[PDB]
DNA sequence: GTGGAAAATCTCTAGCA
DNA sequence: ACTGCTAGAGATTTTCCAC
DNA sequence: GTGGAAAATCTCTAGCA
DNA sequence: ACTGCTAGAGATTTTCCAC
């Protein structure tokens, strides 16, 4: 299991933790309360 | 020790001291202090210091709309080469972008357009134009301009050129065309010492040439290779063989490789 | 001619990159082009660079030199 | 080394060009270019033609690359000097226009178009054109129902004509042909640049008489004295600039 | 050749082609092509890719006003250490900043105040306050925030801490004080593994201690050095000697060095 | 190594502290601490005092560092729990407050001030104070004309009292004294941290009985078996954490 | 005790920097402190670093060990 | 003599050439038509 | 193999909304 | 399941010219 | 002298108006 | 005549622990 703390878009406040669905190079696909989002890894922290 | 973790948690709940502070003050291992910090949601306020890399395939074009002197300039850049086509359009509308894209597809082999989510790139007219010309449509992560890092850069470079030739053109469209000309054919540098136009010609010509040569070699150089499964040969040389193993290309020395 | 079409394929130059290095690597020698990957050879090192990170050219300033 | 006599003999018996003699014998292209430039018996890519085709009260400016059949077609508001100058500026920006052919029309001879040609470097001059324009007209007639405006139909026809009409020597589209032709032109320009770069060097071997330099290499220096291309080790020949 | 540079000049006047394009197309040395480019004013549109370094003396403080939740926070940072004093003020006024600086001088040895040119910092009240307390007033180049990098950075960091403790203080002043406390005494790291408060204590104590020691040594270790004028000896050892040569400190091997 | 006997004898005949030995005989501070702690016959910096001074209808909260005479004085709107809690929070943020002495006043025993002490970690408790307050009165009177407000006068007086006033054992100002005292406190904290870090280790020399580790040096391991601080080569003593 | 005072002044740590390097160099040994410059020794290399680029501390964590 | 082309402050348009009066680490003092200015070397180019 | 100018390589920054 | 880059300005390093 | 976890060091990025 | 930095997140490299 992975916890992703992410900054989706133009929102300084961070969110999470969100379930991690896919991890690539520069993009993590995460599920936060059934909402699927793509976050650049500069704006996502995985634990 | 493990009873100092409770005091570390209690101090983290108020002060949110970083792992080093807890390790030093409460005499804890780095691992335990780091774990305590990693258990707090309010201390997770930083991503990883990295930068991905954009797609550099020969058939990907990056489009974006810039604004100069109250006029919309639609700019497209060949990512693999740096060759830009720009045009001043009346208003940032989906139809203008669709016309620009249809023009572009007929002059160069656009196999994919990478764009931001702007109201003029997600329109249905652009979708239909892409469907007609067989263009794959990529959209960057919302509000992630770095994804378009190439074209945005050109918006700077292009603009710079317009600032040197503006006095020679009485209207912005002429200056934009002059800037495209200068960037493509009069500004050299880059990977091959080329200019963008020569670079794009080289990229496309090499793509066709390598495609036909590889088709020839495949039609002739046929083999089945067994190493250490019946995979397919790619390149045998210098005692090292490259083998496509069910879409898993593996390079292995000559030993433990049989080309049958 | 199969031993000279191989030379033709190897006359190209593949400027590539890794997954963490932003600077473009030097002009390797294109050993093979595929739909999804390119096998190149940079200083006696056979690598399989993805297509989305490779610029294949045939630099003419060098070919005509 | 080795295969130079084969090159010269093959040339005299087949008057072949330098690309063939330098790809079949592995010579420095400057040396092959010198080889073909030794006998009198053995001594384009930027040519565009403009035309106006009138459909449905709209003028379409068509620029045809004569060597390739490559069309750039745009419907323009009017046959004014400004619109044709804009089309020419775009054409120069996208592809390397060197000289341009028109029909001596009123739109193709205005001071605005003259200054656009002067700025972009184009040089004005007054059966490919007719066939290609008829082909564009036919394809527009085919694909007109697929779009409302005529500009979209023109662009669809240009796309089909350039990239989906495969007819020629080996089933090649116009885009492929133009890319190849421009690549060859770049190659020629690089060779001429190298020739002009070395042509200031004079080489003495063993002295003997002066010489013309054709290639300096890692350990092989190929030079020429009186229509005699010979290779020499670097420890034998000395160059100077004059 | 030299008559082939007029064509380069003309094509530069028209297109401002960079030096590489001129050199490649017109067969010119890089030197003359770069000279042609360097002779044009329009093509001088870039500085040097460098970053200076701010003053990190033990007695320099960097000040700036930030805004959070519609409230002004005046923030001062000790550049040598990273120790921040911050306070929420009613409005951005010269008198409020003068009071803040007067408080600062009485609690820590401020020997220099570095600030942006904002209306509050350049006022006459702040000037009089600095004169009374003997503070040197330093102003960065206008609209050059990098000059104040340290304090600007602190703002970010400071704001971060507030976002973690803003649910524990009903008002912003209390949260600001909590953030200052956490940064000073609960966030370690930096150069010595210290926290900012420990770092400032160390810096100041070391300044006083080394001043005392150096005064003692100077009172004792009196020498004149005649190498290769009569310089003043500083440190002799390890086969080398350091000598102040009329305000030009020079280090020379033991040879050719006479300590008289 | 070869420096312990002199320090031990010096301490026996002078009962001196551990900094003196660690600076005169050049031993690691842990071993000097052990030497001083091995003898039973040879067995503060963070306490502040708060007070209110009423001048011109304005209450001045004064915090005195009893170890140094360092004053932090500020006029506050009223003797309210919120204002005193704000002052205490500031005092904790700037300097390391560990315990605070008050006068059991109404403003020093409010739930707000209690929770401010609890959050900042301060521990409440109910002749330096009087002398330092009187000094602040005198200096304010001296520099009350230089300002039009009592807050500015108080800050001027605090600056003068802390810095411009040089009096003491060696002619030192309160700022220098407080810096030195806090530096010594940090030193003590580091010593205790390292002692607690190593105390979980047991060393066997040459086996013999276990031992207490005092210094795992680069090339000399100093341990102590039964109040006998002896150095050993690293090739003689083996450790285990327990 | 002039030698001992010399040793005391050499017991400090000077984190310094150069003109172009942004990263803070390592803990050199303070050989001399002056009004405008500090003379330090980093791996047997005597240097004169300006006062506006020098952090002189006495790391207590590294001193009490 | 030195020619300095500088971007002074909040003015994307570059200026000059001006006369260089002093060169330091990260700051150049320049004279543009008797107007003395200080420019970070990130925003000044010397020829 | 030795020095000196010159070309290549490398490092680094502003700006792109 | 996607992704910062470009072009220019100094500085440093090879490299070829002549013995 | 050999591997493995751990600690130190180095590289790199967001945000500060 | 003045000047980008800081703190954190991954990755890489020493380094000590045990023979
Ligand atoms: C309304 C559309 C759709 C939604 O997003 C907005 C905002 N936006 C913002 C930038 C921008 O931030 N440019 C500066 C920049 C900064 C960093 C970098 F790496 C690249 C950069 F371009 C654009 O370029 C841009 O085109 C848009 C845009 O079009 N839109
Ligand atoms: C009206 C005053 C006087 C004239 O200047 C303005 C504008 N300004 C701008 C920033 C600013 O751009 N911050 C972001 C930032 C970006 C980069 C960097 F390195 C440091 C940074 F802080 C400030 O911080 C700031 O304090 C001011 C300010 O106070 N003023
Ligand atoms: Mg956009
Ligand atoms: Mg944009
Ligand atoms: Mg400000
Ligand atoms: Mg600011
Ligand atoms: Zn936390
Ligand atoms: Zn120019």
């Amino acid at each position: 299991n992975f916890r992703v703390y992410y900054r989706d878009s133009r929102d300084p406040v961070w969110k999470g933790p969100a379930k991690l669905l896919w991890k690539g190079e520069g993009a993590v696909v995460i599920q936060d309360n059934s909402d699927i989002k793509v976050v650049p890894r500069r704006k996502a922290k995985i634990i | 020790f493990l009873d100092g973790i409770d005091k570390a948690q209690e101090e983290h709940e108020k002060y949110h001291s970083n792992w080093r502070a807890m390790a030093s003050d409460f005499n804890l291992p780095p691992v335990v202090a780091k774990e305590i910090v990693a258990s707090c949601d309010k201390c997770q306020l930083k991503g990883e210091a990295m930068h991905g890399q954009v797609d550099c395939s020969p058939g990907i074009w990056q489009l974006d709309c810039t604004h100069l002197e109250g006029k919309v300039i639609l700019v497209a850049v060949h990512v693999a080469s740096g060759y830009i086509e720009a045009e001043v359009i009346p208003a940032e509308t989906g139809q203008e972008t669709a016309y620009f894209l249809l023009k572009l597809a007929g002059r160069w082999p656009v196999k994919t357009v990478h764009t931001d989510n702007g109201s003029n790139f997600t329109s249905t007219t652009v979708k239909a134009a892409c469907w007609w010309a067989g263009i794959k449509q990529e959209f960057g992560i919302p509000y992630n301009p770095q994804s378009q890092g190439v074209i945005e850069s050109m918006n700077k470079e292009l603009k710079k050129i317009i600032g040197q030739v503006r006095d020679q053109a009485e209207h912005l469209k002429t200056a934009v065309q002059m800037a495209v000309f200068i960037h493509n054919f009069k500004r050299k540098g880059g990977i091959g010492g080329y200019s963008a136009g020569e670079r794009i010609v080289d990229i496309i010509a090499t793509d066709i040439q390598t495609k036909e040569l590889q088709k020839q070699i495949t039609k002739i150089q046929n083999f089945r290779v067994y190493y250490r499964g019946p995979a397919k040969l790619l390149w045998k040389g210098e005692g090292a063989v490259v083998i496509q193993d069910n879409s898993d290309i593996k390079v292995v020395p000559r030993r433990k490789a049989k080309i049958i | 001619e199969l031993q000279k079409q191989i030379t033709k394929i190897q006359n190209f130059r593949v400027y590539y990159r890794d997954s963490r290095d932003p600077v473009w690597k030097g002009p390797a020698k294109l050993l093979w082009k595929g739909e999804g990957a390119v096998v190149i050879q940079d200083n006696s090192d056979i690598k399989v660079v993805p297509r989305r990170k490779a610029k294949i050219i045939r630099d003419y300033g060098k070919q005509m030199a």
